[PDB]
This record gives C-alpha cells, sequence and structure tokens, in this order.
C-alpha cells in the first residue's frame, strides 16, 4: 500500500526493557527494510537529571545507531510518571528545548507542553494497573467543572486539583507560559533547515551542563545548544569553543523574559534548569575540522548553495 | 542599404564576411545555448538529494483516547472529542496524531486484550465516527497511526 | 455539422490542466464557491465570443480591429492596443512555455516540490527552441496538430468518464465532499476576482478564434447557433472535470500539487507509466508552436501599415518574420525570468478585460447616437450592457484592495505607450543613427522588405 507517491506507510516497533545493542537491531539491514525508527523511551527512563546522564544516553544512542538512520526521542509516555512529577516543576521548559534540537523526529506526550502532573492514586472497579494510573488524567482545557474535559457529573478518573491554575485557556494569555514556548520551539523546528536537517556535533562531556551545535554546509550560521542540568553555576564558552565575540545575541531562551538579549560570551551565568540558542555567524564548522570528526553525525547529508538557492549532494 | 532597401541590393553586401559570417555565428550561438540550457536542467535534477518524507520532518502527538475529550456527557473520551479539538492540534504546529489502542476489548490494561481486530470499543464510538475522524485529519493535512497488538 | 467541432476543437485549448489549482487556491478551499465562479466565468466569455464574433463578421482580420479602433477613436487607442496585444501574447507564450516545461519536469520529484531554477530553465530552453523552430523554417505540422487534438480529446473524455463512474458508484468517501458544501469561511472580493481571472483563463483559453470567425459564410445565419452549441459543451466538460477531481482528491492535496493530471492518474490508476506526463507534454508543445505562430502573425499583418518599426515588415529566410519572432522570444525570456505563473495570469487578463471594456464601449460607441446602426442580435445587445459594468467590478476593486503593486506598473505601462506615440507621431521626429541601426541590422540578418 506505500507504492503512490505521497502515501508512505510509517511502521515502528516498541521494546523498552532491553538494551541498545539489541535494541538498534530493529533499524534493519542496508539491504533488509525492517523498521523505520525503534520508539526511543530512554530519557523517559530517567529519575533524576545530569550533565552526565544525559550526555550518555545521547552518546550511546547516536553511537549504536547505523550510520545513516533516522533518531527520535521520547521524554514521557502513557506507562511513565509526567516529567513535572519525575523531576521537578523548574525542569519542565528545558526538556521541551531538548526536545526539539537534537537530530530526529521528536515525539509528545499529551499534555506535556502545558506541563500537567501526576494525579493521587485512585481505585476503580474496571481492572487497571494503579501504579500507571496516575498519567492518565483527562486533559485540562478550562477552568470549567472538569476542566472542560466533560459536561458530566463523573468521570471515570478524578480531575487535577490544579486545573483553576493550569490549563490551556490561561496559558494562551500569559506571556511566560510553557504553551507559548512550545510553540516558539516546534515553529523555529519547522522553519529552519537548521534544526529539520544538517549535522549535529556534540563536545566534551560535563556534570553541570550539556553543550552541542547544529550547522550544515553552505549557510554559514550555526546555531549552539547550551543546558543547564545541575545548579546556579558561570559558563566561560571561549574554553569549549574558540573564534567567538565578546558579545553574543540570544536566539532563545527557557527565561521568555531574555529573548532578544545581549550576553559575555566569558561568564555566562545560569540557573537552575536554563536553557539558551545562540545564533552564530561563522565559517569554521566544526564537522570538517579534524578534533570533531569523530563527533558528528548526519542522515541524509546535503549541502545548500545561496546563489541558485538549491540544495546538491556532492560536496 | 537604404530604408525599405529592396532584394537587388540585398546582394551587395551579404556575401562581405562581416555581414556573412556573424549570422552563422549567431545561430551556432543560439543552438549552442539551448543545449547548455538543456544540460544545466538535466544535471540539476540529477545530483539533487531526495527529499524527507512525511514522519521525518514532523513532530509527532500521543493521545490517550479515553482522556482528551468527552462529546455526549458520559464521562469518557471518544473520536468525535479528537475531531473535535483539531485546531488546538494544528495550531502546535505538529505533523502526525498517534493514538493507542481502541479496538473492541475485554481488559484495557496489562497491555490489552483485544476481542474484535475489526471493531471500535462501543465506549469510543463507531466506525462511522472513526472514518469522519480519519477524513477531518486528512483534509487539514495531518496523518495518523495507530497501536497494533 | 463538422464547423462546431473545428470550433470546439480551437476552443477547449490548454489551459484546463492548470486552472483547477489556481482557483481553488482562491477562495479558500470552497467548492461550491468555485463552480459559480466558473459559471460566471463561462457565462463571460459567452458575451466576450458573441461580441467578438460581431467584430469579426463585421472586420476582417486583426488589423480590421485596429481599423475599427480607427474608426471609432484616435489612432493613438489603436496603436496603444496593437502594443498591448504584443505584451499579451508574450505573457500568453511565456505562461505555455511555463506549464510545458513545468508539467515535463514534474515527475522526476514524486511527493515533493519541483525547484524553481530547473523549471525556469526548461520553460527558457522550449520557448528557445520553439522559436528557431518558427523562424527559418516549419510554419504548421498538420500530423502532429492532428495526433495532438486527438490525444487531448482522448484523455479529457478518460477523465470525465472516470468521474463519471466514480460519481455513480456512490462511494461514501467520493460524494461525501459534494454534500455540506459552502461551510468554508467566505473570501474577500479581491480572491473572488483572481478566481474569476483563473476560470476565464481556463475557458477562454484558445478561444481566441476572432480571424477563424472572420472566414465564415453563414453572417447572422449559424455563427450564434454554432456558438449556442458549442460552448456550453466545453463548459459542462470543464465542470465535470472539477467534478471528478474534487471527487478523487482532497482539496489541500490539489492546492500543494502542482500538475492535477499528474496527481489524478497517481492515485486513480497507479499504471500510468509515464504515459500521461509525455501525452500532456506532446500537447502542450503542439499548443505552444501554434500559439506562437498565432500570435506572430498579427505583428506583421500590422507592421505593414501605421508602425515605426517598419524593419517589422520584412518576411526573411525561408518567407518567415525574424523581427516579430525574435521580439517575442525576448519578451517571452523576460516573462520566464521576472516572475511566475498566476500572476502572469492574473495581470495578462486583468489588461484583457481592461482592453475589453473600451471595445465594449466602442460597440456602444456604435450605439450611442445612433442604436438603431448595431448588428443584428437576439435581444439586441442587451446583455453587453451588463457586461460593461462586470467589467468595471472586475477592473475598479484591485485598485482599492492594493495588495501588489505591478496591477500600477501594468498602468504605467499602459501610459508610457501614449508617451511614445506623441513624440514619434505628433512631433514626426526621425533618428538618423536609428535608420544606421536598421541598415546593419538588414545587412546583418539578411533582413529585407517585400
Ligand atoms: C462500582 O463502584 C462503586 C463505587 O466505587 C461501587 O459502589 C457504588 O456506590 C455506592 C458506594 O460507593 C453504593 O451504595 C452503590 O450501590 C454502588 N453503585 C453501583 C451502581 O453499584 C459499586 O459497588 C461498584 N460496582 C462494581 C460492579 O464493582
Ligand atoms: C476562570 O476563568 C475565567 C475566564 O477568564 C476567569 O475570568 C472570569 O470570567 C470572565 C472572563 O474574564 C470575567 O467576566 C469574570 O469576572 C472573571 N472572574 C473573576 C473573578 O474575575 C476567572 O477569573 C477564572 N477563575 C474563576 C475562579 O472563575
Ligand atoms: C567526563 O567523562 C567521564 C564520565 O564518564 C568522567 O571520567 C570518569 O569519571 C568516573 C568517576 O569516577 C570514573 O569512571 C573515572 O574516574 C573517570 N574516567 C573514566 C575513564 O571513567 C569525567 O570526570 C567526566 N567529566 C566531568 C564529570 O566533568
Amino acid at each position: 500500500y506505500s507504492t503512490e507517491p505521497g502515501r508512505y506507510r510509517f511502521m515502528g516497533t516498541e521494546a523498552y526493557a532491553e538494551s541498545i545493542d539489541r535494541t538498534v537491531m530493529y533499524y534493519g539491514l542496508p539491504f533488509i527494510q525492517e523498521a523505520d525508527f525503534p520508539f526511543n523511551n530512554y530519557l523517559s527512563m530517567l529519575d533524576t537529571v545530569s550533565g552526565n546522564s544525559v550526555y550518555e544516553v545521547i552518546t550511546s544512542w547516536m553511537e549504536n545507531m547505523p550510520e545513516g538512520k533516522w533518531p527520535n526521542w521520547m521524554i514521557g509516555g502513557p506507562d511513565s510518571s509526567r516529567l513535572t512529577s519525575r523531576l521537578g516543576n523548574q525542569y519542565v521548559n528545558v526538556m521541551n528545548m531538548l526536545l526539539f534540537t537534537l537530530p530526529g523526529t521528536p515525539i509528545t506526550y499529551y499534555g506535556e507542553e502545558i506541563g500537567m502532573g501526576n494525579i493521587v492514586a485512585a481505585n476503580l472497579n474496571e481492572s487497571y494497573d494503579i501504579n500507571t494510573l496516575r498519567s492518565k488524567s483527562p486533559m485540562q482545557w478550562d477552568n470549567s467543572s472538569n476542566a472542560g474535559f466533560s459536561e458530566a457529573s463523573n468521570t471515570w478518573l478524578p480531575t487535577n486539583s490544579d486545573y483553576h491554575t493550569v490549563n490551556v485557556d490561561v496559558q494562551k494569555t500569559q506571556p511566560r507560559s510553557a504553551l507559548k514556548l512550545y510553540q516558539d520551539l516546534s515553529l523555529l523546528h519547522a522553519n529552519e533547515l537548521l534544526l529539520n536537517r544538517g549535522w549535529f556535533c556534540h563536545l566534551r562531556n560535563d556534570s553541570h551542563y550539556v553543550v552541542y551545535t547544529r550547522e550544515l554546509d553552505g549557510i554559514d550560521r550555526i546555531f549552539i545548544v547550551v543546558l543547564n542540568f545541575g545548579e546556579s553555576t558561570l559558563l566561560n564558552l571561549h574554553n569549549m569553543i574558540s573564534g567567538l565575540p565578546a558579545k553574543m545575541r540570544i536566539r532563545l531562551s527557557t527565561n521568555s523574559a531574555d529573548k532578544g538579549s545581549k550576553v559575555d560570551t566569558s561568564g555566562i551565568f545560569l540557573d537552575k534548569g536554563e536553557g539558551l540558542i545562540f545564533e552564530h555567524n561563522t565559517k569554521n564548522l566544526l564537522h570538517r575540522q579534524t578534533a570533531f570528526r569523530d563527533r558528528c553525525f548526519v542522515s541524509n547529508r546535503a549541502c545548500y548553495s545561496s546563489v541558485l538557492n538549491i540544495l546538491y549532494t556532492s560536496c | 542599404p537604404y530604408a525599405g532597401m529592396p532584394k537587388e541590393v540585398l546582394f551587395q553586401f551579404s556575401g562581405q564576411a562581416r555581414y556573412r559570417i556573424p549570422r552563422e555565428i549567431l545561430f551556432w550561438l543560439t543552438v549552442a545555448s539551448v543545449l547548455v540550457l538543456i544540460a544545466a536542467t538535466i544535471a540539476i535534477i540529477a545530483l539533487s538529494p531526495k527529499c524527507l518524507d512525511w514522519w521525518q520532518e514532523g513532530p509527532m502527538y500521543q493521545i490517550y483516547p479515553r482522556s482528551f475529550k468527552d462529546s455526549n456527557k458520559d464521562g469518557n473520551g471518544d473520536l468525535k472529542g479528537i475531531q473535535d479539538k483539531l485546531d488546538y492540534i494544528t495550531a502546535l504546529n505538529i505533523k502526525t496524531v498517534w493514538i493507542t489502542s481502541f479496538y473492541k476489548s475485554s481488559l484495557k490494561d496489562f497491555r490489552y486484550g483485544v476481542e474484535d481486530f475489526r471493531e471500535v470499543d462501543p465506549i469510543f464510538g463507531t466506525m462511522e465516527d472513526f472514518e469522519n475522524l480519519v477524513a477531518a485529519i486528512h483534509d487539514k493535512g495531518l496523518k495518523l497511526i495507530i497501536d497494533f497488538i | 455539422w463538422w464547423g462546431t467541432s473545428f470550433l470546439l476543437i480551437n476552443i477547449i485549448g490548454a489551459g484546463i490542466f492548470v486552472s483547477p489549482k489556481g482557483v481553488l487556491a482562491y477562495s479558500c478551499m470552497n467548492v461550491g464557491v468555485s463552480l459559480c465562479v466558473w459559471a460566471g466565468c463561462a457565462i463571460l466569455a459567452m458575451t466576450s465570443t458573441l461580441c467578438s464574433a460581431e467584430i469579426s463578421i463585421s472586420f476582417p482580420c486583426s488589423g480590421a480591429q485596429y481599423y475599427f479602433l480607427k474608426r471609432y477613436f484616435g489612432s493613438t487607442v489603436a496603436f496603444l492596443n496593437l502594443w498591448t496585444s504584443l505584451f499579451l501574447g508574450s505573457g500568453v507564450v511565456a505562461g505555455q512555455a511555463l506549464l510545458l516545461a513545468e508539467y515535463s519536469i514534474q515527475p522526476f520529484f514524486p511527493s515533493c516540490s519541483v525547484p524553481k531554477l530547473p523549471k525556469k530553465c526548461l520553460a527558457l530552453a522550449m520557448l528557445w527552441i520553439v522559436g528557431i523552430l518558427t523562424s527559418r523554417g516549419v510554419k504548421e505540422v498538420t500530423w502532429l496538430q492532428i495526433a495532438s487534438s486527438v490525444l487531448k480529446v482522448s484523455i479529457l473524455s478518460f477523465i470525465s468518464l472516470t468521474g463519471v463512474v466514480f460519481l455513480i458508484r456512490g462511494k461514501k468517501e467520493n460524494v461525501e465532499r459534494f454534500q455540506n458544501a459552502f461551510d468554508a469561511e467566505l473570501p474577500d472580493i479581491s480572491h473572488l476576482i483572481q478566481a474569476i481571472f483563473q476560470g476565464y483563463f481556463a475557458y477562454s483559453g484558445g478561444a481566441c478564434f476572432t480571424l477563424i470567425a472572420g472566414e465564415l459564410k453563414k453572417p447572422r445565419t449559424t455563427i450564434p447557433k454554432c456558438i449556442f452549441t458549442a460552448l456550453p459543451l466545453v463548459t459542462v466538460v470543464y465542470l465535470l472535470v472539477n467534478i471528478s477531481y474534487l471527487t478523487v482528491l482532497t482539496p489541500r492535496e490539489i492546492l500543494s500539487s502542482d500538475a492535477v493530471a499528474i496527481t489524478w492518474a497517481d492515485r486513480a490508476f497507479p499504471s500510468l507509466a509515464w504515459i500521461m506526463p509525455f501525452a500532456i507534454s506532446t500537447s502542450l508543445f503542439s499548443n505552444l508552436l501554434i500559439s506562437i505562430f498565432k500570435s506572430s502573425r498579427p505583428i506583421y499583418l500590422a507592421s505593414q501599415e501605421g508602425q515605426l518599426p517598419l524593419l517589422f515588415n520584412t518576411l526573411n529566410s525561408h518567407s518567415s518574420p525574424f523581427t516579430a519572432v525574435l521580439l517575442l522570444v525576448t519578451l517571452g525570456s523576460l516573462a520566464i525570468i521576472l516572475t511566475s505563473l498566476i500572476d502572469l495570469i492574473n495581470y495578462i487578463f486583468f489588461t484583457g478585460s481592461l482592453w475589453s471594456i473600451l471595445l465594449m464601449i466602442g460597440i456602444l460607441r456604435r450605439r450611442y447616437q445612433e442604436p438603431n446602426l448595431s448588428i443584428p442580435y437576439k435581444v439586441f445587445l442587451s446583455f453587453p450592457l451588463a457586461t460593461i459594468v462586470i467589467d468595471v467590478g472586475l477592473v475598479v476593486i484591485p485598485l482599492v484592495k492594493s495588495p501588489n503593486v505591478h496591477y500600477v506598473y501594468v498602468l504605467l505601462l499602459v501610459l508610457s505607450g501614449l508617451l511614445f506615440y506623441i513624440p514619434l507621431i505628433h512631433f514626426k521626429i526621425r533618428l538618423a543613427w536609428f535608420e544606421k541601426m536598421t541598415c546593419y541590422l538588414q545587412l546583418l540578418f539578411n533582413i529585407c522588405l517585400p
């Protein structure tokens, strides 16, 4: 049923309590087609966050994957505790950014954009797993009755008690809500070739922060993503990356009040659970340098010509 | 070569090379330019990367059918409620909608115990509702994937 | 009789392959609005064709419409018409070249958007090869044009029959879109005007048989009857083609797709084996040749009188016009390079309606003080009076909306027409270096005036 153009049929597999080497086997072989990609839920298995753990997860998945394949990422699901209860509220925004800058297809569980939390366990007449009912609460739309989910007297599950201040309706007006940041990140990912395509180059591991870059050949622009997963600290980008101006302009940040502001390259101050995306104009792409050919990956390599405004393969 | 010059005076300067060779040179230059344009077109059509697929460019949205939206005052979410909220999904710049199991079942947890693989559970609606939802999703440029046990 | 057969074969043209997207591009995916839009376009084309037939039976050829303008207006008006029709023909041939190259190039890209650079390059190459084939060689090929007409009518009949069969079968997924229509939001008047332009391009496309109608032998006997027997047939064909396209495709993919026929065949019969693109490309190439010849003819026909470029009235090579062909190629290349296809259609038929306004006021000038001296007519020219107001409504609101400055540029070029006309004729100034350039070009290309 996948012969008609524009109607390709996707199919993926789910294997969770397994190792990475046995999981990447579902990608198939260069001459045998098995699956588009197996679903990746290693991020959703984290109960605490630090630079080292996220670095290990990302590096393991990106190294064990066959070359030229399409990765994917998840941060939650119907069988895992919701993110704001697993890791805390402060990490709600930054993780979303992490979802929208890594290469591959991101997958979002319903209610993650708003930032729902788990509900206290309750028993039902129907047979259900009480250890997983905490992540199946109804969607919160507005501050009306059963959060606007239903107009009936009783719902099949109780609604979270914080819906009076956490729902879709109220967040569409607040300019600092998580929904606005999610929409901005989605739009940026959809309207930039550097994010939906191009190289992904990661620097050395660190206990506090994770820093990586996205770039493409012939664009003369790079995105530098910096995330702080530890405590409030200070960072000097000059040591990690050479050839940067003294001042840089933030393209996007978790704290929406700092959008468009200027920061000093040596002395960036980061709070607990902060994220910055810098847009830099240069010509020294990392993946062409000799020190970083072992830490950059692509799928469907291409090069962009601005004079002709096209894409070509031979580079 | 005066204004309105007739045929007889035309055979007076065309014989000169300065008026004999440039015409042929221009003709062959034009045909060469045509061939160059053809070669450039056929070169650009080749050497060009294959474009990304629909499942490679956009994020996916995972929905639990029983806890999204109720539309008949019964306490359980259904497909009609999902259809009624497609504008919100579109506003999120989502490309694919992922719906978990909704078949006619006797056990709805601990994986799933399916009673019929070609029916929709009554608490979620009917097959007509599913077809309407699929049509609505396809109209808005979205795509739908479902779970399989 | 075969006269209506020839008339419909001329009328069908080639725009039907491109318009269904553009009309659906405007009006914001409202099927009923689009159906009404082509209904109105068909009626407007009925009236314009009737008036053109009147002018043709009252005046032999294109130079005879020029002389009609001379009779009822000044020479400036006729010269302005000539130079505007030059741009009209250049834009038409450029649009046909774009459509041909674009249809030819689509199949390589399966389910994505074709880059603009290869499309423009192939359009330029096709236009140049057609231009160099017209001069110094072939003027018309009967076998190829007959084959192209047969292929086009066969493809149209096949599409219509498939749509009829699918509608008759009564499947819900094929008919449900026709039911509960009009629920889409109502667009602004500018989108209605754009849809009208696209539909008029579709339906009147190829219906330029005024010169052809001038050689008929039954004035006021069968020509209105021939129109009444031919035009509604192709109207119904076009409407049912829309029916089929909307039956087996959604508006979203029709708008997003470039080749409506190619995707229609892809979804309907995934066994086309590249036959459909090749057939449509051959038909479009034949139409390009016919159109370039039919546009080159009036320039040379009117070049013999009242023209500053006396170099234009110079048959050369194998008895072929040269200057007109070269000028048409240059203007077509500029049109290809500087702009896209849909806006070309918009500007072209905006100018066409603007000049049809003056044609209608000239016809009314035949009745301004002498209403009895009008041509015999069924309802005594009542319809042209309403069509004048229709054209006024077409031309007014694009100015107040003002979404593109090119609309103002069209009028700037029109006024520059008179600006150039004034010193040449009123002052009668002649340039020696102009004569030097003309003589040099005559010696270069063996250009002579017979
Ligand atoms: C279904 O759940 C309800 C409440 O959890 C059970 O009891 C119902 O409600 C009150 C007490 O909670 C009783 O007085 C009602 O008679 C019960 N209603 C019904 C319709 O039974 C109820 O026993 C449970 N039923 C089953 C089959 O497990
Ligand atoms: C619940 O949501 C409404 C929707 O905005 C909040 O606003 C109330 O409803 C309308 C909309 O502004 C106003 O006319 C009312 O005066 C608002 N209420 C108040 C108390 O200002 C409302 O504040 C939210 N909370 C509650 C408890 O209703
Ligand atoms: C970055 O690399 C590794 C993280 O795996 C750290 O080096 C190791 O640290 C652990 C902690 O005891 C031990 O395995 C060894 O002492 C180190 N070497 C090796 C080879 O494992 C290193 O400290 C990390 N950098 C940080 C955290 O800033």
